[PDB]
């Protein structure tokens, strides 16, 4: 419950309908119900899961940044006191965003990561684990900040180690993992040199392996490769 | 303007 | 509750923050709390109220149309049976959208319309009443369809009668009311001739009164006037 | 493509 009474296949079908309707909160609830059925997810199902939560948390993060910016302006010299409401509402959005991250991290810990044995599933879920700890780190300001950052780092690092051993350098999940771990280094871990090195090396190793790919795979790999290029252009 | 993630 | 414990002014301040953050469900909840304080709304507050719900229901209507289209394709000759899930999920979105419309109609009936004595507030709320009955009519298919349509018509008609007597033909609320009543005639009431006549007459009466306006008012009136023109171009 | 309302 509340998805316990719905067939697994019906939850998957409805997640795809919610995706078409851009109803990402519904999509995430349906996929959470699907995961809670206890069976491993297919590649298509894992992508539905990740898209749903990525969109939900993406909207919450964008809102949090708008509110945090307002809050920061309210704390500058010569700004008029407007009371507690900006902080209260930023905290409200923050707590909801934390709850979504804890929900995703809970699904990963119960029991997606432990049953994931193939590299494509294990790396995918460990990348999600890094991403949702990273989103927690974006809003962390207290005594658990370093531990949250560590947790993101640890998840991404295990995903990187598996992906380098078991996946081609052009694999979209390997490329996406590297893209996000590089963003983690640049924006969360105060390590822009490591972010740039990772994005460079990733892009270059992928370029050298493109020759092995069919026309469809080439298009898939080159798309994430352009995101790496976009960040290199921004950061250098 | 915003760095990319995926 | 759940907004009963928050100051009216804090609810208004947070609605404006939610608007900046495009958090329209929060914005609507804050403005519902503000209305429930029992005091009349100012012009700025009424606009916050209407924007919030317009955006919430707008997202639900767009999703409903995506799902209804899928459902309609599933009912055509040669379409493969996929079970109840499309109808179930369209019904789920439909019921939520109905609930939002009933919430807005409830705020209008308790007690915004009865305390609204100036034309600008009375016409605004009666236009909202027409709009939310119209949204109910968009998804109605049963024995209450005609009554829902009647209710939309009646609200818009009272708003039209007040606006023609008490507002200039360029007033944005009068122009917006006419725009939407015209859409009601075209799409809900099967009266495209009346929709076209209303949009024409409205546009022409507004054009003839533009000479009375300051540069700022002229820009305000001409914007809704362009929406009327857009519909005339589409329908003729 | 879609008629306007406000
Ligand atoms: C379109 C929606 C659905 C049906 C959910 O699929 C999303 C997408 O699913 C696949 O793409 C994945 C994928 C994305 C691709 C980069 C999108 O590519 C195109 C051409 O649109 C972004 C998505 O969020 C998704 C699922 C996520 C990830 C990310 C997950 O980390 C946990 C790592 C990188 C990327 C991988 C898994 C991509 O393979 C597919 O290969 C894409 O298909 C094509 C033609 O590119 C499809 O759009
Ligand atoms: C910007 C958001 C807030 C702060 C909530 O205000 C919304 C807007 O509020 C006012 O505009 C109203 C208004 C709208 C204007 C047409 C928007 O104009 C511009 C230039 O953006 C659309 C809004 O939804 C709103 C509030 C709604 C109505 C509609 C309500 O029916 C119940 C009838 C027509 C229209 C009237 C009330 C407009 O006066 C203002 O005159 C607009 O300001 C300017 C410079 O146009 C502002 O964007
Ligand atoms: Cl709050
Ligand atoms: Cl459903
Ligand atoms: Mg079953
Ligand atoms: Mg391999
Ligand atoms: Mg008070
Ligand atoms: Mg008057």
């Amino acid at each position: 419950g509340a998805m316990g009474s719905m067939e697994r296949a019906s939850l998957i079908q409805k997640a795809k309908l919610a995706e078409q309707a851009e109803r990402y909160e519904d999509m995430a609830a349906f996929m959470k119900g699907a995961v809670e059925k206890g069976e491993e997810l297919s590649v298509e199902e894992r992508n539905l899961l990740s898209v749903a939560y990525k969109n939900v948390v993406g909207g919450q993060r964008a809102a949090w940044r708008v509110l945090s910016s307002i809050e920061q302006k309210s704390n500058e010299e010569g700004s008029e006191e407007k009371g507690p409401e900006v902080r209260e509402y930023r905290e409200k959005v923050e707590t909801e965003l934390q709850g979504v991250c804890d929900t995703v991290l809970g699904l990963l810990d119960s029991h997606l990561i432990k049953e994931a044995g193939d590299a494509e599933s294990r790396v995918f879920y460990l990348k999600m684990k890094g991403d949702y700890y990273r989103y927690l780190a974006e809003v962390a300001t207290g005594d658990d900040k370093k531990r949250i950052i560590d947790s993101a780092r640890s998840a991404y690092q295990e995903a990187m180690d598996i992906s380098k051993k078991e996946m081609p350098p052009t694999h979209p999940i390997r490329l996406g993992l590297a893209l996000n771990f590089s963003v983690f280094h640049y924006e969360i871990a105060n390590s822009p040199e490591e972010a740039i090195s990772l994005a460079k090396t990733t892009f270059d190793e992928a370029m050298a392996d493109l020759h092995t790919l069919s026309e469809d795979s080439y298009k898939d790999s080159t798309l994430i490769m352009q995101l790496l290029r976009d960040n290199l252009t921004l950061w250098t | 303007k915003r760095r990319k993630s995926v």
